[PDB]
């Protein structure tokens, strides 16, 4: 049923309890660290696409 | 991934001059799409993990 809590709203409630304000931090930090990867592999990506486009 | 917008216009030296522009301006908007679905195999419960379960079952009855 969905009266039963997800994972992400127990694991709100852990984070709520062990650390109100570092989530942020933490969120900030590990953004760092997927935004680069991904903007890496969508220009990658992009430039398969554009070479895609020029090869057709 | 963070999203690929579509080709604004066929074209390399004026439409794909701007759409480098807009992907990878400094301010964007980057949406996301997921990956397509790898099939993951189902994790093995460790026995620990099955005596912690199984007492549970146990208060049951």
């Amino acid at each position: 049923l969905s009266s039963i809590p997800t994972a992400l709203t127990r694991w709100t409630e852990e984070c709520k309890v062990l650390d109100a304000e570092s989530m942020h931090d933490c969120v900030s930090v590990v953004k760092v660290s997927i935004v680069n990867h991904l903007e890496f592999l969508r220009d990658e990506e992009l430039e398969e696409r554009r070479e895609k486009r020029r090869k057709q | 991934r963070i999203a690929l917008p579509a080709p604004r216009g066929s074209g390399t030296a004026s439409d794909d001059e701007f759409e480098n522009l807009r992907i990878k301006g400094p301010n964007a908007v980057q949406l996301v799409k997921t990956t397509p679905l790898k099939p993951s195999p189902l994790p093995v419960i460790p026995d620990t993990i099955k005596e912690v379960i199984y007492d549970m079952l146990n208060a049951l009855a």
